[PDB]
RNA sequence: UUUUGUAUAAUGGGUCAGCGACUUAUAUUCUGUAGCAAGGUUAACCGAAUAGGGGAGCCGAAGGGAAACCGAGUCUUAACUGGGCGUUAAGUUGCAGGGUAUAGACCCGAAACCCGGUGAUCUAGCCAUGGGCAGGUUGAAGGUUGGGUAACACUAACUGGAGGACCGAACCGACUAAUGUUGAAAAAUUAGCGGAUGACUUGUGGCUGGGGGUGAAAGGCCAAUCAAACCGGGAGAUAGCUGGUUCUCCCCGAAAGCUAUUUAGGUAGCGCCUCGUGAAUUCAUCUCCGGGGGUAGAGCACUGUUUCGGCAAGGGGGUCACUUACCAACCCGAUGCAAACUGCGAAUACCGGAGAAUGUUAUCACGGGAGACACACGGCGGGUGCUAACGUCCGUCGUGAAGAGGGAAACAACCCAGACCGCCAGCUAAGGUCCCAAAGUCAUGGUUAAGUGGGAAACGAUGUGGGAAGGCCCAGACAGCCAGGAUGUUGGCUUAGAAGCAGCCAUCAUUUAAAGAAAGCGUAAUAGCUCACUGGUCGAGUCGGCCUGCGCGGAAGAUGUAACGGGGCUAAACCAUGCACCGAAGCUGCGGCAGCGACGCUUAUGCGUUGUUGGGUAGGGGAGCGUUCUGUAAGCCUG
RNA sequence: CACAGGUGGUCAGGUAGAGAAUACCAAGGCGCUUGAGAGAACUCGGGUGAAGGAACUAGGCAAAAUGGUGCCGUAACUUC
RNA sequence: GUUUAUUAAAAACACAGCACUGUGCAAACACGAAAGUGGACGUAUACGGUGUGACGCCUGCCCGGUGCCGGAAGGUUAAUUGAUGGGGUUAGCGCAAGCGAAGCUCUUGAUCGAAGCCCCGGUAAACGGCGGCCGUAACUAUAACGGUCCUAAGGUAGCGAAAUUCCUUGUCGGGUAAGUUCCGACCUGCACGAAUGGCGUAAUGAUGGCCAGGCUGUCUCCACCCGAGACUCAGUGAAAUUGAACUCGCUGUGAAGAUGCAGUGUACCCGCGGCAAGACGGAAAGACCCCGUGAACCUUUACUAUAGCUUGACACUGAACAUUGAGCCUUGAUGUGUAGGAUAGGUGGGAGGCUUUGAAGUGUGGACGCCAGUCUGCAUGGAGCCGACCUUGAAAUACCACCCUUUAAUGUUUGAUGUUCUAACGUUGACCCGUAAUCCGGGUUGCGGACAGUGUCUGGUGGGUAGUUUGACUGGGGCGGUCUCCUCCUAAAGAGUAACGGAGGAGCACGAAGGUUGGCUAAUCCUGGUCGGACAUCAGGAGGUUAGUGCAAUGGCAUAAGCCAGCUUGACUGCGAGCGUGACGGCGCGAGCAGGUGCGAAAGCAGGUCAUAGUGAUCCGGUGGUUCUGAAUGGAAGGGCCAUCGCUCAACGGAUAAAAGGUACUCCGGGGAUAACAGGCUGAUACCGCCCAAGAGUUCAUAUCGACGGCGGUGUUUGGCACCUCGAUGUCGGCUCAUCACAUCCUGGGGCUGAAGUAGGUCCCAAGGGUAUGGCUGUUCGCCAUUUAAAGUGGUACGCGAGCUGGGUUUAGAACGUCGUGAGACAGUUCGGUCCCUAUCUGCCGUGGGCGCUGGAGAACUGAGGGGGGCUGCUCCUAGUACGAGA
């Protein structure tokens, strides 16, 4: 029944979120954001996997990053996982922390890449929206096929419509800070 | 789930109690175990009632060692 | 009027006058009444006509059975020990009344259905026959000519005069806005506006007719009316709805429930009311006697739910069936919880036997007439809800309903109390007694000081009463003032610094009267610094828990004080006791009327004393008034 | 209704005018069957309006505005 | 161009053009019981119908469903024909019991029988339809690709946030200072898409949206002027309305929003001009909503009829020849299961018929035929093939019977098709007379011709038409759900007791699972025990009915009602003292009596089942018995009496044998018995506040905050309720004019600050005044621009239509999406769409009259009391000072 179609729609949905949250972190703003190189893809000397099974992923300022590792003999082989991976990032080897600096919001930044952000943002909403549009597709659908009151479709329409719009104020506001990220 | 309904009611019970009248015949109690026993002149029916089997005065007692309640009726 | 309920801001009525609604006919039953009686009575008709004839016929004295049949019996059944229905109960015909059946059947009222007629003088379409379109534009085809071509194509003038063509009056229309909206007008006026040679516009006459027409199609038009015209009919269609229902006095007096229902705002049987007939101490209260209870409450053996402990299979994990940190059923002990648990188990309630008082038979049966089956609030027990609702659904009682009076400011439903009528008399109830405003500025003992009283909780506070106990203290306590407050010692300390020191660890170890390796101000770390502790000083009380009354904060709303009715109150508040008084349509006292009984005088019973009853809606029962008309009446009153 | 509505055909003067528009006139016909005064709000119909110019409003509703003839001259698009 | 005369002029209708389809003329078609008439004095280059809607580029896939167009082989079938059997009666045979001839009669219904349907085929510019899921690309993401399911088949071209888009003000872009609209994109098309047309299009348009110049009193923000009313005087003289009025406020009360109640406050008497907050003001028995076993029209695969259309039979209706669909059929054949001296009748007789009264098998003139085989007209043939054969579930075409399969011809016989004929009948060909007549009749003639057509009967079709139906309960209705029956709880220790209260079960089973006699005794745990576990069975102990009851629950149950056996039919017929329970109809219990059984030695027990569900009235009719009835009599028929049969009549006391829907085109009777606005009750929810203090706050709980929890206040959100109003309390927003609260937005006065200054934060006090113009949208709201000291939150019928507006929103028009077969429908969207009222009372703004104030008059006053006003920026000096490292 309804039931097991509210709280599908919600898992979907709030699920739908943390995409967004995910995806508007691999993108590089002015800020340290160590969770940046906490999703990329490094070999060495066996197998994948990031360089979380390495490294510390630190700081020295808002426009730095320190990179706190164990083993000095790899300094070079992540450096160029690093160093070509799509990012525009040239580590200093001033040795011990592999100095990543973050180069500052050029303005041809803080605008063109904003517009990525809440360009992403809109899509997550989309997908949200349609989750909506199933999620009551069933209900309607379940009831023209007289297993529900007008009343009981009426009030499982919207409340997933409180579904949708809960879930965009998660999107909306996760969005609305990393925008302070620049602005 | 739906509930809603019930039987009617099949009013049961004691239809006459100690010492009272009572010719023959007459039904004394309703009910659905022999939560009553027969006693003297009282035969049992496939109802489980308990009628009399002579005129006379009901009288309730309670013999044996199960302690259960029997309706005799005293001779009259 | 309708309602649970109406000053209601819910219906109806501008006022008066006159008219305006339970009838008529026939059956049928009950009641009252009259005659005749195991009989009663005739109908049509005759009639010499309310007579008298006429007894066709109807009802009754006999029933039982499906019937045949039998018959004071019969049926049942092979038959009944028996059972069902009858015999033990007078009927019938008029007259008056109460119901019912058929009828319009109290009156008014639909939207509609059917029949037959009248309507195309409005309007839709069509058919004949006649009218109308100022003025100004553009310039199709076609023609002529010249240029051009190898000839055509091509091109230029000029001519010509097309078009549901252009601008624009008349005429046709009706997009906008104001006005008008008891108009100048039941669709217009004013300023703008679309068409204006066309599928244009208009005059006369004609044709199409109602489930029919007509429709460049809106359900538009068919005479100011159209999802079926108008007029007359069937017709007083039907109205389980709304409204209304007209003189007076007496007695009783409900229901808003159950059960069934194309049933739910209707109806029927039952319940309740009224009237009649009849019947036993019938019925009720209380007393004793004979009963079944499984509810309140409690309990945890059962069923389940649950916490601690002990005990433990197994379950969960380490092995290469074992150990096990861990979640652990059963059993055991301690402890709770239950509408659908009970080894317990009340109070009430109910049934039955007896008995006395009282009770206007209050009881049962039968019969005549009903009404009613929308309930409401309150108390108590509950389901529902939020132990929300002036909520909803049951049980039980009370009141309103259908009941006035006094109280609760006002306030159907609460408190008090049941109004036959008169009284310028009396006692009370509930509630009251400072003024409004009838009666205590009453008596005594407390409390409160907040206008608490006269609105609100968790919680907060040396408010202020009462009670029983505690600790400390002239070997000097409680506060205050004087002082000391030192040294293991930085304490070691992952201590970059902490030594009380966000941290570190323990907190044990010197000393003296006493001073924590530490209570905070606190430093970069020192630390300057008060504390705790102790000596003095002062000199008799001080400390804070328990039980308890009253008060304080917690406390913000909208028109106006507006959270005692008001004034105002420090008692005119609160608690306790007492005695007074005021207070009602209650009780009493006089006087009167009526229904029902009783005694005494006395019969158609008047009656004296007396006992008792007399709110009332639906509704039943009883008794009258007055109007018009007939007889009495050629009487009587009357210029 | 002595109703600001509806009602088919005829006639076609002067000046301006393209005109049967329109203004003024002729011929002819009328002032509309309650008057008198006042010179408030407010409504009705109208005139003018400083600076601003759609800020109004659902909306430029309403108003304001353009308006004749002659000659020059005129873009996209086009079924030419 | 047309249209809702009188709220809609549009995107609606018409249109030319396109297509589909029907019509050979006495056209189809329409009006007409008919005659006739239109169509048309037309003739497929015509006429009718349906859809589309100039033009341009185009118009895809789907025939499964419903339609329509074809079919025939059968299957199924009407009237009709009346085979065949059954029965009534009674001449006669009968001791009687019975039997039963004809005839007359009541049945049964062989055979014949068309279209339709079944079925097969076609058609979409017929109605109409055009999918799901699962995966897949070196990172992600997506999926050109694969899989699978389902279809009739799964949306091509073009188009797309649209007249279509819910979420939506989608996102991006432009335009603007600011743009919910607009324009350009995108595609995530809830739910575009190809003549119920798709996508474009110059021109047209009192058509929808957006922008810009000009212009302006539309607006900042109103001023002045001229006129018609309004005002005064004279003349004439209405209206709705009206229980009655001696007709104040405030706060409470109250049928719940008070001139009239309670308390209180204020107020000398009466007009005139003005205003519209109130008298739930006027007007119209509310249109919304619900109710009525109300009404209309309307739709349809609702029901029942029916005109029409169509099939056949009989009649009108005659004469002739032939063909063949055929039930059946004498002359007679038709024929390999597995193991064959072989293409074996169900299975049998049975011991020479044909030869002599013309026959092998080697050709095959006829030929079946699965081209694998063969009977053998006429004889060739010129005196014996051969059979129970040793195989076979069974031995010979060795002779012959009716023939399960198949097949073939007389007679004729079921009945169908064809031709010919002319004399019925038709003639909407010509000519003739009545007759100077496109009617009519008669006559001649040609054509047609037993056809057509018509009447009676009959199958089908039949929303063309007509009559109706389409339940109720319900915390309004609808939607969901429910409707009879049984058990527990609610149920307040007798009975009973309601809700859309908390839980479950029944619409049967069993010939034994019934009867009786005899016998027997569980669950669970512990211990031992092969497969064997927590539990299969065995042993023992504990246990003691926790098991078992055919099944829900409750009551029962050891004397068992539980479990086994033997014998059995009491799962008996008649009755029934006396009770139980029902308004009733009914339902239940019952000893005992009669008769007749079973079981037991006997006492006794048995009229179904441990009990409580397991069911359906009456009518109507079937069946069996029974002289009870019997329309002159005898019989019969029919009726009665007994037994029994037919119903998810379940909406379960069953309105019919027989029934669904629309109405926004609507209508009427009703109701505040009953929903929507506003009020009232409530306060869960909301909002505002407070209690506790782990924690955040570098350290520090409370500067600022605060988890797990807790207590309130308000009436103020979302709600619940149904008290007021349905003989009418106009709904959102705007405008104008407001008025109160304080939970204070600014300005004023303070405390704490994690307050240096400046500027903040939080709290207390404070309601005096003040508290924005715009873009967007109907919006309140909100986002946005830009101001300001600030742009406060509430109450006031979410203040304010007898003050304005009419954008939103609910009438009638229209359309898109979507739903429906349709009428229509949407709490979807789009374009259009009549806003009445002259003020009696209250109140209010103004302004007069009268009287009083004590003899009267003229002034000037005193001031009890009432109202008005009460806002705030910047700059500057103080001073570049205090403070600050500076800024
Ligand atoms: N071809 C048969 C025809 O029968 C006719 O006779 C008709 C009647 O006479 C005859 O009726 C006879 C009856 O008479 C005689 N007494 C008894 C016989 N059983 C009946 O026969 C009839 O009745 C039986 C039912 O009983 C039915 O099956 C059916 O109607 C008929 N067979 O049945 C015939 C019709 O059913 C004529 N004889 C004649 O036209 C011709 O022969
Ligand atoms: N119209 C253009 C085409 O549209 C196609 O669209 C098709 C796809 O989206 C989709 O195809 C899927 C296929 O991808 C998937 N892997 C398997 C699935 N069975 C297919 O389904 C398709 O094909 C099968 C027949 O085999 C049909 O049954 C189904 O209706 C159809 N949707 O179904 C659509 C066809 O109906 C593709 N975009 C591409 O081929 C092309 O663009
Ligand atoms: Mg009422
Ligand atoms: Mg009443
Ligand atoms: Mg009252
Ligand atoms: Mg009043
Ligand atoms: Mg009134
Ligand atoms: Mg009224
Ligand atoms: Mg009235
Ligand atoms: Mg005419
Ligand atoms: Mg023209
Ligand atoms: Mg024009
Ligand atoms: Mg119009
Ligand atoms: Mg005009
Ligand atoms: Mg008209
Ligand atoms: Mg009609
Ligand atoms: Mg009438
Ligand atoms: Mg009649
Ligand atoms: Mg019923
Ligand atoms: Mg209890
Ligand atoms: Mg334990
Ligand atoms: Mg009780
Ligand atoms: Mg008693
Ligand atoms: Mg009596
Ligand atoms: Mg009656
Ligand atoms: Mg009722
Ligand atoms: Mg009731
Ligand atoms: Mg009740
Ligand atoms: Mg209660
Ligand atoms: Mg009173
Ligand atoms: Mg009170
Ligand atoms: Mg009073
Ligand atoms: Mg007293
Ligand atoms: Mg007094
Ligand atoms: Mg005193
Ligand atoms: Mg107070
Ligand atoms: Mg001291
Ligand atoms: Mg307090
Ligand atoms: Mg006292
Ligand atoms: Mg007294
Ligand atoms: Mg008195
Ligand atoms: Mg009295
Ligand atoms: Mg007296
Ligand atoms: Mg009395
Ligand atoms: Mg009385
Ligand atoms: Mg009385
Ligand atoms: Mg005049
Ligand atoms: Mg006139
Ligand atoms: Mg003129
Ligand atoms: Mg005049
Ligand atoms: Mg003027
Ligand atoms: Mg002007
Ligand atoms: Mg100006
Ligand atoms: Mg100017
Ligand atoms: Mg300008
Ligand atoms: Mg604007
Ligand atoms: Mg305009
Ligand atoms: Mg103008
Ligand atoms: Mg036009
Ligand atoms: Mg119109
Ligand atoms: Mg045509
Ligand atoms: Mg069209
Ligand atoms: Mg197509
Ligand atoms: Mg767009
Ligand atoms: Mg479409
Ligand atoms: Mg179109
Ligand atoms: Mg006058
Ligand atoms: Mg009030
Ligand atoms: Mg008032
Ligand atoms: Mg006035
Ligand atoms: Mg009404
Ligand atoms: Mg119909
Ligand atoms: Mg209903
Ligand atoms: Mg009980
Ligand atoms: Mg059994
Ligand atoms: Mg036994
Ligand atoms: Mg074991
Ligand atoms: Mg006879
Ligand atoms: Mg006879
Ligand atoms: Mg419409
Ligand atoms: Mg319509
Ligand atoms: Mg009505
Ligand atoms: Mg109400
Ligand atoms: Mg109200
Ligand atoms: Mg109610
Ligand atoms: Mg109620
Ligand atoms: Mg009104
Ligand atoms: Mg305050
Ligand atoms: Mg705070
Ligand atoms: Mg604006
Ligand atoms: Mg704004
Ligand atoms: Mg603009
Ligand atoms: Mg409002
Ligand atoms: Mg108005
Ligand atoms: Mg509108
Ligand atoms: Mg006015």
């Amino acid at each position: 029944m309804i039931s097991d179609i509210r709280k599908d729609a919600e898992v979907r949905m709030d699920k739908c979120v943390e995409a967004f949250k995910t995806q508007i972190s691999k993108i590089r703003t002015g800020r340290a954001s160590p969770s940046l190189l906490d999703g990329i893809v490094v070999e060495y000397y066996g197998t994948p996997t990031p360089l979380r099974q390495l490294a510390s992923v630190t700081v020295e300022d808002s426009r730095t990053l320190k990179i706190n590792v164990f083993d000095r003999s790899m300094s070079p082989a992540v450096e160029k996982a690093i160093m070509a991976s799509d990012l525009g990032l040239n580590p200093n080897s001033a040795g011990s922390d592999i100095r990543v600096p973050l180069p500052p919001l050029t303005e041809e930044r803080r605008k063109d890449l904003t517009k990525i952000v809440r360009g992403e943002a809109e899509q997550a909403r989309v997908a949200v929206r349609n989750v909506r549009r199933d999620a009551n597709d069933k209900v309607k659908a379940l009831l023209k096929d007289k297993e529900i009151s007008e009343d009981d479709d009426r009030r499982s329409q919207d409340d997933v419509q409180k579904l949708t719009d809960a879930a965009i104020k998660k999107i909306e506001a996760a969005l609305a800070d990393k925008e302070a990220e620049l602005m | 789930t739906r509930n809603g309904r019930d039987s009617e009611a099949k009013r049961l019970g004691v239809k006459r109690f100690g010492g009272e009248s009572v010719l023959a015949g007459s039904i004394i109690v309703r009910q659905r175990g022999t939560k009553f026993h027969a006693g003297a002149n009282v035969g049992c029916g496939r109802d489980h009632t308990l009628f009399a089997k002579a005129d006379g005065k009901v009288k309730f007692e309670v013999k044996g060692p199960k302690n259960r309640k029997f309706i005799s009726i005293e001779a009259e």
